[PDB]
């Protein structure tokens, strides 16, 4: 399998065999240094494994893939491995991921993503995914001496966890809109994403949304520009555990008083 | 695919640069200081006098 074409027929013939079919060899589950670029799986695979409480793609291994301008959404996949795929510019519009490996993965698909991909039970180490996910599940671990991903465009990176999310260049309208207008985008945010993971890493999110206030602070920001995500800005960080904050409390202060002027 | 790559998000009213990358527009126009403009992606460019100027690329859709 020299090209996606191939690949794709590949997958499309073992993940038929995994109907199931049951069971399916080591060696045939591995789709090491596999190359998926352009590739939309429903049209080479049944609405089962792609909608509901369908069919699941188990125990595959696509180590060193490449996922580029592919469409991956609405599927389901378990004890997988992405580890060191790029999955950039992917579609993965409400794409599950279970007890799964996708460390040292570069995960900032295309904004054509309708909801938000969901990870559970899933390791997005040294990770670096675009500030609209679900992350309610996700494993944290202690985060190690590395460096971001090399990317083109955008802002400094800080760190959720040991995952990375990248801060826009400036903050600008629809940078703010994007990264804190979860109401106008339908619960979507840098602000739900950082505050969808599991209570267990609570210091987590508070140093992932104090950094991220940090990065706020930089910026000559004005009232005209945070009026019209005060109330989405308010609706998460003006709750626990976020309250306990100094940083985020003494920058909230004045944006909660203007809010609560209506 | 394509994002303004200061906001970071779909863009709204492109303007491509004459390296050549597109934007949002108020993304070029806050940036803008001293009138000049850099590409973040590459390098330097010229400022047009007024911003909201400089071809608006293919819109879709
Ligand atoms: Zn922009
Ligand atoms: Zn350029």
């Amino acid at each position: 399998p020299s090209s996606p074409a191939d690949w794709a027929k590949k997958l499309t013939d073992a993940v038929l065999r995994q109907k199931a079919g049951e069971t399916l060899t080591a060696a045939d589950r591995d789709f090491s240094n596999a190359d998926f670029r352009n590739i939309t799986f429903s049209k080479i695979l049944p609405p089962s494994f792609m909608e509901r409480d369908g069919d699941i793609i188990k125990g595959f291994n696509f180590s060193n893939s490449k996922f580029t301008y592919s469409d991956i959404s609405h599927l389901h996949f378990d004890e997988c491995r992405f580890t060191y795929s790029t999955l950039s510019d992917v579609v993965c519009s409400n794409t599950k991921f279970s007890n799964s490996d996708m460390n040292e993965v570069f995960l900032q698909y295309s904004i054509t993503t309708q909801q938000q991909p969901s990870f559970i039970d899933t390791t997005l180490k040294n990770t670096l995914i675009r500030h609209k996910a679900n992350l309610s599940g996700v494993i944290l671990n202690e985060p190690d001496n590395s460096s971001p991903p090399s990317v083109s465009g955008g802002g400094n990176f800080i760190r959720l966890g040991d995952i990375w999310l990248q801060m826009p260049l400036l903050w600008t309208e629809n940078a703010v809109d994007g990264f804190l207008n979860h109401e106008h985008n339908n619960g979507k945010s840098i602000l739900m994403t950082i505050d969808s993971l599991p209570d267990k890493y609570s210091q987590e999110k508070v140093q992932a949304m104090e950094d991220l206030v940090k990065s706020l602070r930089g910026g000559r920001l004005t009232e005209a520009c945070i009026r019209p995500v005060e109330s989405s800005l308010v609706s998460v960080l003006a709750h626990p555990p976020y309250t306990q904050s100094a940083l985020i409390s003494e920058w909230l202060g004045p944006v909660q008083e203007r809010f609560l002027e209506a | 695919f394509l994002a303004c790559k200061i906001c970071l998000e779909q863009l709204r009213a492109p303007k491509t640069l004459p390296c050549l990358h597109t934007y949002c527009q108020d993304c070029l126009a806050q940036l803008a200081d001293g009138g000049r403009v850099r590409c973040p992606e590459c390098r330097e460019t010229v400022p047009v006098p007024p911003e909201g100027v400089a071809s608006f690329k293919t819109n879709f859709f």
